[PDB]
């Protein structure tokens, strides 16, 4: 309501898409549906890429950002490095 | 509202598990703690690069997780509901 | 000073943000703070490796990930030699 | 076939049975006066 | 809701004065006396007879190990028959 | 059957540093037998068959180890009576604890003097209404002179609520009257050497119980529950602040010598006399309802039939709801009474005719299992059709195995005399618990063991050795009685 | 003997304004060196004239100076407190 | 329940030495501890891998950098 | 689910499997007769192949009665009936 | 030789050294501090605590009416002195029924 958790509150007032730092590494951009006060949130129309050095032949190769699509999202909420909302 | 009650409502769906190590779990849940602890039936679990093994079941226990991945066709509005009684 | 105050004292000002992992810092004005001490803070950008990164806009921290958040008024973030 | 009884309605019914309620306390008072002292009277042919 | 103690917790008690090892997750194996223990596993033992696994073979004498830094302990095989592990009928 | 495991027991006799030895000692119906009968029915699933009785039979004790006809009959213990019992303390470590309940009458003190030979330490069991007496005054002079440890239990506390009803300072004096009593007594034995053996309950070697009721504390203890009820409390400090000429100010919650603030009460009258007579006097003296909400304010529950029970055994439901188990027992005799290492150092010194820098003597002091097997018999037990008897003794070395061969040592056997001594056979190994034994293949060292068929050269006490010890090593005899 | 808690050596530490120097969190080499402002019952510390102190990875000498000033910081990332008794 | 204070009377006014996680070690005589043993210490001395003695006065350390306890006497 | 026989996934990646005997709200385990396996990715090189075999070679070991603490557990596996 | 109180204090302090000053929590109480030390029915429950055999019951079995010797006690006690000699050999005659 008051708190900072109420950005999340308008993520779920206005449904806009929000970009998490996790704490692997990764990067997640999502539609907040729901959240608590331990920052535990379920996430819908999700997208997540992240960074990797394929290691070919021996040799490490250039860093490829790759991506997969998730539906239906449920993130937990201490892995998370930090929130922006868009 | 805590989100543990959400994980009670859906129990009964075959759900992916992405640890906080790194493994993955696949299969269909069996039962949820109220200390968000869930023990899974139909196990198939993926190491680190080594070969996957397949179990009847497996509880694996909620600190070292780091999210889930739910069927597409779970109603999500209807589990929203708080059936929980106001203090 | 006490810790609460003094986070109550930084409330719509100017803000450094020490992360704890990736030597990174966050500059904007604090918005809002619970008792857990979590951020809500506005107008961020972003310094990695005290470079600059760029800006994000509104921004929720959580306080795990914090090495610690300290007043910007007049303070330069260049690495002194 | 089964009874219980509080406090106060017992206590009533003692302070009732006073002509006819024991008041010996002590069991030492039966020293010697007792079933197992008359039956080994009765064994010896002597009499307390 | 008063706190009970667990049944670990509660075999742990019985595990003082006899021959424990210990295994941390900071490296280091104990094999010594059970001196002290307490609800939250910090345990003070006597012999700890020292391995880890580059080899750090030492002997020394009263340690203090919190118990956030363990991992397990290995206590004797008669602990089993502990009354504790029987079912109280109630 | 018992609560315990028998296999654990026997699993608890290899290891001589959590057993204790100890001997319940007393005036004549001073309550040692219902001590006994409190940690038998502790241990024991018998309660059961006791409520299956009706008449005046349901009134009686249970006295488990009084079984001589002579001693149902009379009333009164006549024989020694050893026990074997695992016990919890209050961390909940589980010990081994061998209990002699010795006679109480002058007359049969020798069966006292027998178990102060088998026992690492005494509890002298005082009744708080008649205090010391002329055998608690011999048992004192006996354990104090050889150099036994004592501990303290003060029994029949119930007697200051219910048979006296004197107020709780009143009997704290009586307490406190008894108390000096003891150490009167123990001072007067030793003059000078009194304050290294004093009891007082700040010492934590002086328990308080009522045995017809179940129960039993330690300074120590009701702090520890203090501490359990309510959190944040120092128990060994609480614990030191209970006895004396201490005074707890509420307002300024302090504890002083005299009374600084107006009212103040003695800290020990205070905060656990002044509990357990307004336990007692709410108990006996209030209907189930408002005892049912007077019990539910500390979190005492009872089961919905009971609170209309007799106010006898309404009183000792109460009393094992409020004060708990034996553990305060346990925690006294492990602190204050030392384990059969210390006491075995102890014997060795003063009872063993032998010399102690020899191979046979370092088995006896460190208590060794894997010894060759000495035992000091004491005591002889009558079987159940009399034709024969059990050797009751210590392994003080090896391990008492069935089917053993063994040289019975009589009282005269020397080097140079080899008259008293006869080559016999250990045929089965028990456990005593004195109204069944426990079939054992093996007792290990600084233990109590019943053995059959070694009973016959014996007259009043032997030492059983081996038929040849594996250094080639001659055997000595212990002290007679 | 008189016990001394660590609330009650913060509380000397505030009315004594010594300096301090503060480890980090399994950060060996990074320190903060600073008057102590304020404390909390989560030892969270408000610091002053606070600088940061970045040790070298060969000898533990120190490298680099970065004066930051005032600073709440975490109270789960100390590892030690050390009270810099000056020379007076 | 509150947590009790730690079993750490003993080692009053016993030079101690203390192994913290990063593999520092600090050698010092006891001066006092709390419910949660975050440890104060006088006369502390810092101890490097490499072998060297780093002079600091009276110190606090913090609970959970605390891993092991040892005395020297 | 008490004293059914168990397998359990260790923090570093090891397991402790045997007879289970207890547990707390914490997770800590009270598991009887234990058997710890170790897993070691060794580069098993031949002297006639220049292919270094990649093997993940196990290792075993007897602990007996072991208590293990639920900050290190990981997964809770079925490994048989008790016998 | 060294008192339990001249142990706490110090021979004639008559009070805790503020120096150690121990204090108990604000939440420590008596187990049953606000409760009275007695009751009106107590002095009647302590009475009926010593009463013979059944008034020291309160629940119990129901008896036939001729089950209740109301008398027996008078000749199971000794008799009272100064009796007649027929009513002594009355009392001894019951004594030997
Ligand atoms: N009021 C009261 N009476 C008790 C208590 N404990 C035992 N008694 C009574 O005191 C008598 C003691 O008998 P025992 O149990 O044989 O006492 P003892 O210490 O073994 O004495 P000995 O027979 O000489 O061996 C019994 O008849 C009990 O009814 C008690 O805690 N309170
Ligand atoms: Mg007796």
């Amino acid at each position: 309501a008051n708190g900072p958790l109420s950005l999340l509150q308008t993520a779920v007032r206005s449904h806009t898409q929000v970009l998490i730092s996790v704490r692997s590494g990764r990067k997640l951009l999502a539609r907040v549906k729901a959240f608590d006060r331990h920052c535990n949130m379920i996430l819908e129309n999700v997208k997540e890429m992240w960074t990797e050095t394929p290691v070919t032949n021996g040799k490490k190769g250039r860093p490829v950002n790759k991506d997969r699509f998730i539906s239906k999202m449920f993130l937990r909420g201490d892995s998370v490095v930090i929130v922006l909302l868009s | 509202m805590k989100l543990v009650r959400f994980l009670m409502k859906c129990a009964n769906e075959t759900v992916t598990i992405e640890l906080k190590n790194g493994a993955i779990v696949h299969g269909t849940i069996a039962s949820v703690t109220p200390k968000m602890d869930t023990a899974l039936r139909n196990v198939r679990y993926t190491p680190k690069g080594e070969e996957p093994y397949s179990v009847e079941s497996l509880t694996v226990r909620g600190n070292t997780i780091r999210y889930y991945i739910l069927p597409d066709s779970l109603p999500l509005d209807t589990l929203l509901i708080d059936d929980a009684p106001k203090p | 000073v006490n810790p609460r105050p003094f986070l109550q004292d930084l409330v719509n000002q100017d803000v450094i943000v020490r992360l704890k992992w990736g030597q990174t810092e966050y500059k904007g004005r604090l918005v809002s703070i619970d008792s857990y001490m979590n951020i809500q803070l506005a107008n961020t950008e972003e310094f990695i490796n005290y470079k600059s990164t760029g800006h994000l806009g509104q921004v929720l921290i959580r306080c795990n990930n914090v090495l610690w958040v300290t007043a910007a008024a007049g303070k330069q973030m260049t690495p002194t030699e | 076939k089964r009874w219980n009884l509080t406090l106060p309605q017992m206590a009533n019914l003692y302070r009732l049975s006073e002509p006819l309620v024991s008041d010996v306390v002590d069991p030492n008072y039966f020293y010697l006066f007792e079933l197992k002292s008359f039956l080994t009277a009765k064994a010896l042919n002597v009499a307390l | 809701m008063t706190s009970s103690i667990g049944i670990p917790i509660k075999l742990l008690n019985e595990a003082q004065g006899h021959i424990v090892t210990l295994e941390l997750t900071t490296g280091q194996t104990y094999r010594g006396k059970l001196i002290e223990a307490e609800d939250n596993m910090n345990v003070q033992l006597k012999d700890i007879t020292v391995t880890a696994r580059d080899g750090r073979v030492s002997h020394l004498e009263q340690i203090y190990i919190r118990g956030s830094h363990v991992r397990f302990f290995i206590v004797p095989d008669m602990l089993r028959n502990a009354p504790m592990f029987r079912s109280r009928n109630v | 059957p018992v609560y315990f495991d028998r296999g654990f027991m026997t699993d608890l006799m290899n290891f001589p540093e959590q057993i204790r030895n100890i001997a319940l000692a007393g005036h004549l119906h001073h309550g040692k037998t219902a001590f006994m009968d409190m940690l038998v029915l502790e241990t024991h699933a018998i309660q059961e068959r006791l409520d299956k009785r009706t008449g005046k039979k349901r009134d009686e004790q249970l006295r488990y180890t009084d079984v001589h006809v002579i001693e149902r009959d009379r009333g009164l213990s006549i024989k020694a009576a050893p026990m074997s019992l695992v016990l919890s303390s209050t961390k909940g470590k589980s010990h081994l604890f061998n209990i002699i309940d010795t006679p109480g009458h002058v007359d049969f003190v020798d069966e006292v003097a027998a178990a102060f030979r088998l026992v690492d330490g005494v509890c002298l069991v005082v009744d708080v209404v008649e205090g010391v007496q002329v055998n608690t005054e011999q048992i004192i002079k006996h354990a104090v002179l050889e150099d036994i440890p004592l501990t303290l239990i003060i029994n029949k506390m119930d007697r200051l609520i219910l048979e006296l009803k004197i107020p709780p300072t009143d009997a704290y004096f009586k307490l406190k009257h008894v108390i000096e009593e003891v150490n009167t007594v123990i001072e007067n034995t030793i003059p000078g050497r009194g304050e290294s053996k004093r009891l007082s309950p700040e010492k934590g070697n002086v328990l308080f119980a009522c045995t017809s009721m179940g129960w039993c504390f330690t300074l120590q203890s009701f702090a520890k529950m203090y501490s359990e009820s309510y959190g944040g409390v120092n128990v060994e400090e609480f614990a030191r602040r209970l006895w004396g000429d201490v005074y707890f100010n509420p307002k300024k919650r302090t504890f002083t010598r005299k009374p600084i603030e107006e009212g103040a009460k003695r800290s020990f009258v205070n905060f656990v006399m002044e509990p357990i007579y307004k336990l007692y006097s709410h108990t006996i003296s209030e209907g189930p309802e408002d005892l049912k909400r007077t019990l539910s304010k500390l979190g005492i529950f009872l089961k919905p039939s009971q609170y209309k029970a007799d106010p006898k055994v309404l009183m000792k439901l109460v009393c094992e709801q409020f004060f708990g188990p034996s553990t305060a027992f346990v925690d006294m005799v492990i602190k204050h009474i030392p384990s059969p290492l210390e006491a075995a150092e102890k014997k060795l010194e003063r009872y063993y005719t032998g010399p102690l820098d020899t191979k046979i003597a370092e088995s006896m002091k460190n208590c060794d299992q894997n010894g060759p097997l000495v035992v000091h018999v004491t005591k002889l037990f009558n079987t159940i059709d009399a034709k024969s008897f059990y050797a009751f003794g210590r392994v003080m070395s090896g391990i008492a195995r069935p089917g053993a061969d063994v040289r019975v040592l009589g009282e005269g056997y020397t080097l140079d005399d080899e008259e008293d001594m006869v080559v016999s056979r250990i045929s089965d190994v028990f456990i005593a618990e004195t109204r069944y034994n426990i079939p054992t293949d093996g007792v290990p060292a600084g233990n109590f063991v019943l053995l059959g068929g070694v009973d016959n050269s014996i007259v009043k006490t032997a030492t059983i050795v081996d038929k040849k010890f594996d250094n080639g090593e001659d055997a000595y005899v212990f002290k007679p009685l | 003997r008189v016990l001394l808690p660590p609330i009650n050596f913060l509380f000397r530490l505030l009315q004594q304004r010594t300096p301090v120097q503060i480890w980090l969190y399994e950060q060996l080499a990074i320190r903060i060196t600073g008057v102590i402002r304020g404390f909390d019952e989560f030892m969270n510390l408000v610091i002053d004239d606070a600088v940061e102190i970045k040790l070298s990875p060969k000898t533990n000498e120190p490298e680099s100076k970065r004066p930051l000033g005032q600073i709440l910081l975490k109270g789960d990332n100390i590892s030690l407190i050390q009270a810099l008794s000056g020379s007076a | 329940m509150a947590p009790a204070q730690p079993e750490l009377k003993k080692y009053l006014d016993k030079r101690l030495f203390v192994e913290l996680n990063g593999s520092r070690r600090v050698i010092g005589v006891l001066r006092g501890y709390d419910v949660f043993l975050n440890i104060v210490l006088d006369d502390a001395v810092e101890e490097r891998p490499n072998g060297e003695k780093v002079k600091l006065g009276m110190v606090t350390i913090r609970g959970n950098s605390v891993v092991i306890l040892e005395p020297l006497e | 689910y008490i004293n059914w026989r168990m397998r359990v996934t260790l923090n570093d990646g090891r397991q402790m499997t045997g007879q289970m005997l207890a547990f707390d709200k914490h997770m800590n385990l009270v598991l009887a007769d234990t058997e710890e396996f170790r897993k070691t990715k060794r580069m098993q090189a031949k002297p006639n192949s220049s292919t270094t075999q990649t093997l993940i070679q196990e290792e075993k070991r007897t602990l007996g009665l072991t208590i293990v603490r639920g900050a290190n557990i990981i997964a809770l596996s079925v490994e048989s009936p008790p016998p | 030789t060294v008192s339990h109180e001249d142990e706490l204090f110090g021979k004639g302090n008559i009070e805790e050294p503020e120096e150690e000053a121990f204090v108990l929590p604000a939440a420590v109480e008596p187990f049953f501090a606000d409760e009275e030390l007695e009751t009106e029915d107590t002095r009647s429950a302590i009475e009926l605590w010593w009463a013979p055999y059944p008034f020291d019951r309160r629940s119990g079995r129901m008896v036939r009416a001729q089950d209740v010797p109301l008398i027996k006690h008078w000749y199971l006690e000794h008799c009272p002195p100064k009796q007649p000699v027929k009513v002594r050999v009355s009392y001894q005659k019951l004594l030997k029924t």
